């Protein structure tokens, strides 16, 4: 029932009606019909943004620090694998940092949830009542102070599509870090260098067959 | 009119020739009741179809043994396969009853309530399990080539061919067992002996089938 | 009304001559179902097209590279890309090509558009006969060409099977085997090296090794249905 | 109409609108235990309490078991934890159980009287002003109120979905515990250790080769 004008993950394939192009990155991909129920699909829409946005930060936070180290840039945290940052010693114990993390995140996340439950109800500064977000914001897209440079005032639809495409690719990359790190046992950029050294004999088929 | 197993004897009333392979053979009237006849019609086909797979498999492996390719006789394959491949027999037996139990339970409740397995309950498949007749599933899974969906006249001809090769295979599988018990050699080992000296090598001289001999 | 495989016979009802190469041969009635014939039509073209390319390759290999046996070309060939490097490219490239061809068979006209470049597109066509870029040049009438394609294709499919059984029995290439036939035509036929009669059965020996060692692994190499050979 | 066995005849008592209002109704009642409408109402409560108790208990055997293997905790096997805890304990197991029966008996007794007279625990003055919140909801076995702090039962659209998830995970949890008991006698190891053994060599380490389940083989 989905129209044929919209982009399709599989050209010439029938696609669900409930994926009608409203959401960004709507390519009609749902072989398991997870998002069939509108109430559930409403939740999954925000979950994708949240998992995507954190994934984009996480991937950026796992490649750039390693990229700088190879270039030779020197800082005390240089040369630490992304999966060894936890063991590293900081100014405060890991437990104390974790406790502060949850208290800070509890405020912002409940603030974000309140808007999702009732959009527009969490757009006012509790202390300095003069401050406020624009009233037209939708769940997942606060705007206002969260968009200081006004990029959202342009072609918003294209920007939403660009965000979700980069976000979906970032989420796949992070799963690659866990799979690659758990198998190869080395940092991600090291795996890329190995592949570029000998692309033909360094496939996952070669690597995994050797192990077993 | 139509030929019967005993020429000159009228066929039974409950056998009207509609079924495939009907020669009016029911001396004990086991299928007099119409509903019981449906059960046996499908029982015969399942027995016949398994026998055809069994006979073809036994014959083919026997040819492999005679030619020297190293196949064991059908009465030793079970022991050889398990030992050579290091397979736990009780695990293999259990796996068989899960797969056979699922597949054969579906056939059971299609007989009880025809068309019930095509309701989309099983992974969303709604037309491959509907069934065409009693004992003839049809569909694009059990009949991928659609030979039951083409010519109607030839499909009836095949039903005649299926049952008669099935009955012949069932008799053959009894021959394999009886010959092994009497002789202790493989199927084609017996065939080679008969062709050597047919007059002096057969069941009447094996010393078992005719004890008074 | 049209030439038939067995002159004087009546073609089956489901065969009427519409398709190219339709000579009324269908003793088992596999094409009776309309949908089944549509699928079987595609597979015959694909099988024939692959066979024609394969048969031509084997002949050219022997002429150009007589030393290498086309049967053993799998292990004989050495390239920097390695075994699994070649397979990886082959899998992904073939998966794309075959799926698109498959999609057109299911829902024709849906995969004609070029994904990357918008302007380019495939003109309307029949299933199994793509046009446009695939057919820059056409020597003559398509109807005649389609008949030529299948008739050569059907011959090629038999030709390849001839190579395999000749290769497995005689242990030689296609041209090399033919030269043997011309040398002693009477003593080289399959009748002159195999025979089965009541009480005795003689079959040729499989000249392909039972197993092949290739880069630290053993590849089984069985002769096709060697137990049923005449 | 989903059923545990396609093509079978659903029992008539399970096809009534009252019966179909029950979560997880797949027509499974071969022994006809729910034929009497009054009995089915009682057995539905029994399933919910077994479901919820089993889920809490299984979570208490499984999650500590995995974390123990991962090295984040040190908890004995579920079948040994009773003996280990009682050692470094402030009370013997006789005193500990006696208190458990008073507290559980008192709480269970109030739940019992609500099954006999739904909403009867909101009797004015019966409790110290707290009886107002003990009336339960319109559905038996789903008390709500103080038992639903986040108010997830106030969304009508999601209500039927939530109840189905509870019964499905509850039935799965009930079978899990029966597996823990059977696997302790059969294999003499922990639940997570049994899973590790199966994954190592699935085709040789299973119940078909444990030497107990199939004595004839
Ligand atoms: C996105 C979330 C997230 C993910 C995927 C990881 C993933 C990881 N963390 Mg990290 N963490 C995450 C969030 C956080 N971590 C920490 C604090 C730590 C610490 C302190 C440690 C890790 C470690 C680990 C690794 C656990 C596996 C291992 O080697 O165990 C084997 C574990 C060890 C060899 C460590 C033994 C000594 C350690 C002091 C014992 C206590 C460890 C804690 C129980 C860890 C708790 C982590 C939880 C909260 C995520 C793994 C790479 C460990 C690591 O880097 O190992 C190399 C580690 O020690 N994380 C905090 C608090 C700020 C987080 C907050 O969100
Ligand atoms: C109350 C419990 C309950 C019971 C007793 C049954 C009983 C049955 N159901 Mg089931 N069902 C039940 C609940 C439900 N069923 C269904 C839906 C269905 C359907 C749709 C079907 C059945 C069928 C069957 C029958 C299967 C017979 C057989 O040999 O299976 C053999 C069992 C198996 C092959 C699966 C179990 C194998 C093993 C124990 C677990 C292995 C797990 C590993 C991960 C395996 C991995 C191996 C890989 C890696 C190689 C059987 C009578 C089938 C039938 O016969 O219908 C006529 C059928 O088609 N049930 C639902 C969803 C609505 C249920 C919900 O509670
Ligand atoms: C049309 C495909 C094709 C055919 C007909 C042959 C035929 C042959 N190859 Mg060749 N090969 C083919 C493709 C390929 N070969 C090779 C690599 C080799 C090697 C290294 C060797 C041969 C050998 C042989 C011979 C013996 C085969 C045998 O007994 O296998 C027995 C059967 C098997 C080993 C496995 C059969 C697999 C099955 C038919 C298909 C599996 C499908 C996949 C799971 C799907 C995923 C893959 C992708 C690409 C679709 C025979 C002449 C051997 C030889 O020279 O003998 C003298 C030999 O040593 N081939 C590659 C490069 C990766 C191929 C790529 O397409
Ligand atoms: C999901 C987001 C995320 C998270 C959870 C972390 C978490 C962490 N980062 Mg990373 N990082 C991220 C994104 C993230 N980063 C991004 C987007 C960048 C920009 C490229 C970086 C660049 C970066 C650098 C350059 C370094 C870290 C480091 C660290 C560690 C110390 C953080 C700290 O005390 O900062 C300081 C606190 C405040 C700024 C407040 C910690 C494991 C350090 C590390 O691992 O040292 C061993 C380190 O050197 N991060
Ligand atoms: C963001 C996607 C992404 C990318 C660019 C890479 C890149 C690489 N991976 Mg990684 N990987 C990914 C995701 C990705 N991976 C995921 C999701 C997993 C978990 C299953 C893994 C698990 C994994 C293993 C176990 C190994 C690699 C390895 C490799 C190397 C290539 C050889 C190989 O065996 O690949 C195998 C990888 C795949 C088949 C990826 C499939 C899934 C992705 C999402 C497909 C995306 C396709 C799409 C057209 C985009 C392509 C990339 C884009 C930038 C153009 C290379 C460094 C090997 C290595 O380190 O060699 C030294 C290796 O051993 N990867
Ligand atoms: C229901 C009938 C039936 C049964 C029970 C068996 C049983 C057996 N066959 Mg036989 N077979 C049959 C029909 C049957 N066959 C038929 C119809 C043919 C074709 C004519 C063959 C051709 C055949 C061959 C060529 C071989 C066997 C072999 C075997 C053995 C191993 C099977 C195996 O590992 O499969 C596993 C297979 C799969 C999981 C894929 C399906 C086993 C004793 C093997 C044997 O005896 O080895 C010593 C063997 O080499 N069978
Ligand atoms: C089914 C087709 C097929 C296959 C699978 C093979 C396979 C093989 N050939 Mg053969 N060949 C074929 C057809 C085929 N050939 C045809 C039709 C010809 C005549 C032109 C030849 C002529 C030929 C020669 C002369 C030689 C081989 C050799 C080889 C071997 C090594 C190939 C190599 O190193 O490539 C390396 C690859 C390249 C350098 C790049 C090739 C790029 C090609 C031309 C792209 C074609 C694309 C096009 C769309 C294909 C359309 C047809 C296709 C759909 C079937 C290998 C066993 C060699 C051999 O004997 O080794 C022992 C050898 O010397 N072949
Ligand atoms: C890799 C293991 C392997 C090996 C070493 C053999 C070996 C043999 N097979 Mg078996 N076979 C196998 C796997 C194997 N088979 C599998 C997986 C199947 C199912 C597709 C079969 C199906 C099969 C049949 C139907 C027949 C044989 C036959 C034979 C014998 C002659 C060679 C032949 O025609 O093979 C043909 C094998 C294939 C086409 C598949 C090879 C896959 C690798 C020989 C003993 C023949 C025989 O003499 O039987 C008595 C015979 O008729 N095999
Ligand atoms: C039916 C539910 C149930 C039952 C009967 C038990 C029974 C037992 N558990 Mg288990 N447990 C359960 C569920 C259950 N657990 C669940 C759902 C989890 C979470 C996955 C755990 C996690 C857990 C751990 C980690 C440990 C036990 C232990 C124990 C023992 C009692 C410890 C004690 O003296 O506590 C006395 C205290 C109380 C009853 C009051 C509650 C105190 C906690 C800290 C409140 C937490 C509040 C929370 C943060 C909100 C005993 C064998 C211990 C054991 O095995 O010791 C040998 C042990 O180490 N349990
Ligand atoms: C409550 C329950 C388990 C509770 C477990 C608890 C509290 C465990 C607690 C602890 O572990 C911890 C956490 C930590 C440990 O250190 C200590 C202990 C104390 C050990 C399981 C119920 C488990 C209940 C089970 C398995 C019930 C199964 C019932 C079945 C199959 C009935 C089937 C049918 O009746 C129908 C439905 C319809 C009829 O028509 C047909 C038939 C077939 C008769």
């Amino acid at each position: 029932k989905r129209d044929a004008a919209l982009p399709s993950w599989m050209p010439g394939a029938d696609l669900p009606g409930y994926l009608n192009g409203t959401l960004p990155g709507d390519f009609g991909f749902d072989p398991l019909y997870l998002g069939q129920d509108p109430v559930k699909l409403k939740w999954y829409a925000q979950a994708e943004l949240m998992n995507a946005r954190f994934a984009m930060l996480a991937v950026a936070g796992i490649l750039v620090p390693e990229l700088l180290s190879n270039i030779g840039f020197s800082w005390p945290g240089a040369g630490v694998a992304w999966y060894d940052a936890g063991k590293f010693e900081y100014f405060a114990p890991a437990s104390s940092l974790f406790g502060v993390q949850m208290l800070l995140f509890a405020w912002v996340e409940i603030r974000r949830y309140q808007d999702f439950v009732k959009p527009g109800s969490a757009n006012q500064d509790p202390i300095f009542t003069n401050n406020k977000l624009p009233d037209g914001n939708e769940p997942g897209y606060p705007g206002g102070i969260f968009d200081p440079f006004g990029w959202s005032k342009g072609d918003i639809k294209s920007l939403k599509l660009k965000e979700i495409k980069n976000g979906r690719l970032a989420m796949l990359a992070f799963a690659g870090f866990i799979g690659q790190a758990y198998t190869t046992g080395t940092t991600p950029l090291k795996n890329l260098s190995t592949h570029l050294a000998d692309p033909w004999s360094t496939t996952v088929w070669q690597n995994d067959l050797a192990r077993l | 009119v139509r030929p019967v197993w005993f020429p000159g004897n009228p066929p039974p009333a409950h056998l009207d020739g509609s079924l495939a392979g009907d020669y009016g053979f029911d001396p004990l009237f086991l299928g007099q009741e119409p509903q019981t006849l449906k059960w046996y019609v499908q029982a015969e086909l399942v027995h016949g179809r398994f026998a055809m797979l069994g006979a073809a498999g036994i014959i083919l492996t026997s040819i492999g043994a005679k030619v020297g390719l190293g196949f064991p006789e059908w009465y030793d394959a079970g022991k050889v396969v398990v030992e050579k491949n290091n397979i736990d027999f009780p695990t293999l037996m259990v796996i068989q009853f899960y797969l056979m139990g699922w597949a054969e339970t579906k056939r059971w409740y299609d007989f009880k309530n025809p068309g019930s397995q095509a309701d989309g309950s099983f992974l969303g498949f709604t037309e491959e399990f509907k069934g065409l007749e009693n004992g003839y599933p049809g569909g694009r899974f059990f009949d991928p080539m659609g030979l039951s969906r083409g010519d109607a006249a030839k499909y009836q001809e095949y039903k005649q061919k299926e049952v008669k090769n099935g009955r012949l295979a069932m008799i053959a599988c009894l021959g394999f067992a009886a010959q092994y018990a009497a002789t202790g050699k493989g199927p084609l080992d017996n065939l080679a002996d008969h062709l050597a000296d047919p007059n002096h090598v057969n069941f009447a001289t094996n010393g078992v089938s005719i004890p008074i001999a | 009304s049209r030439p038939l495989w067995l002159p004087g016979s009546t073609p089956p009802a489901h065969l009427k001559g519409d398709l190219p190469g339709d000579f009324g041969f269908d003793p088992l009635g596999l094409g009776a179902n309309a949908e089944s014939l549509k699928w079987f039509k595609e597979s015959e073209l694909v099988h024939s097209r692959w066979a024609m390319a394969a048969v031509a390759g084997i002949l050219v290999q022997e002429i150009v590279r007589p030393d290498v046996f086309w049967y053993n070309a799998g292990k004989e060939v050495e390239s920097p890309l390695g075994p699994l490097g070649l397979l990886a490219v082959e899998f992904f490239l073939m998966h794309w090509v075959e799926v698109r061809r498959w999609q057109d068979l299911r829902k024709p006209g849906s995969v004609d558009q070029d994904p990357i470049f918008s302007q380019y597109k495939l003109p309307p066509h029949e299933v199994g006969y793509p046009g446009g870029v695939f057919a820059p040049f056409i020597p003559g009438d398509l109807a005649e060409l389609k008949v030529k394609e299948i008739k050569n294709g059907r011959l090629a499919m038999l030709a390849f099977v001839g190579f395999v059984m000749a290769a497995q029995v005689t242990g030689k290439g296609p041209i090399a085997a033919l030269q043997e036939h011309l040398a002693d035509p009477w003593g080289t036929t399959i009748f002159s090296k195999a025979a089965v009669v009541p009480g005795q059965a003689v079959a040729p020996p499989c000249k392909i090794p039972a197993s092949v060692s290739y880069k630290g692994i053993e590849i089984p190499t069985p002769c096709f249905l060697q137990g049923l050979w005449p | 109409r989903q059923s545990w066995l396609p093509g079978s005849q659903i029992p008539a008592h399970l096809d009534t609108p009252a019966a179909q209002a029950l979560a997880g109704n797949f027509g499974f009642d071969p022994l006809g235990l729910g034929k009497d409408p009054v009995a089915l109402r009682w057995y539905q409560q029994a399933e919910l309490i077994h479901c919820r108790t089993a889920m809490a208990g299984v979570a208490g055997i499984l999650i500590p078991g995995l974390l123990t293997k991962a090295g984040a905790l040190n908890v004995p096997e579920w079948y040994d934890a009773g003996k280990v805890a009682i050692e470094n304990s402030f009370a013997p197991w006789g005193s500990l159980l006696a208190v458990q029966l008073f507290l559980c008996g008192f709480v269970e007794a109030k739940r019992w009287q609500d099954i006999r007279k739904p909403g009867s625990q909101g009797e004015p003055g019966s409790f110290l002003g707290f009886e107002a919140s003990l009336k339960g909801t319109s559905e038996l076995g789903y008390p709500g109120g103080p038992f639903d702090p986040l108010g997830l039962s106030k969304e009508a659209d999601k209500w039927a979905d939530w109840k189905l998830k509870e019964v499905k995970n509850g039935r799965l949890a009930m079978l899990a515990f029966l597996g823990f008991v059977a696997q302790k006698y059969a294999t003499g190891a922990g639940p997570v250790d049994n899973l590790a053994a199966h994954l190592k060599d699935p085709w040789h380490v299973n119940y078909a080769t444990n030497g107990v389940s199939l004595p004839f083989l």
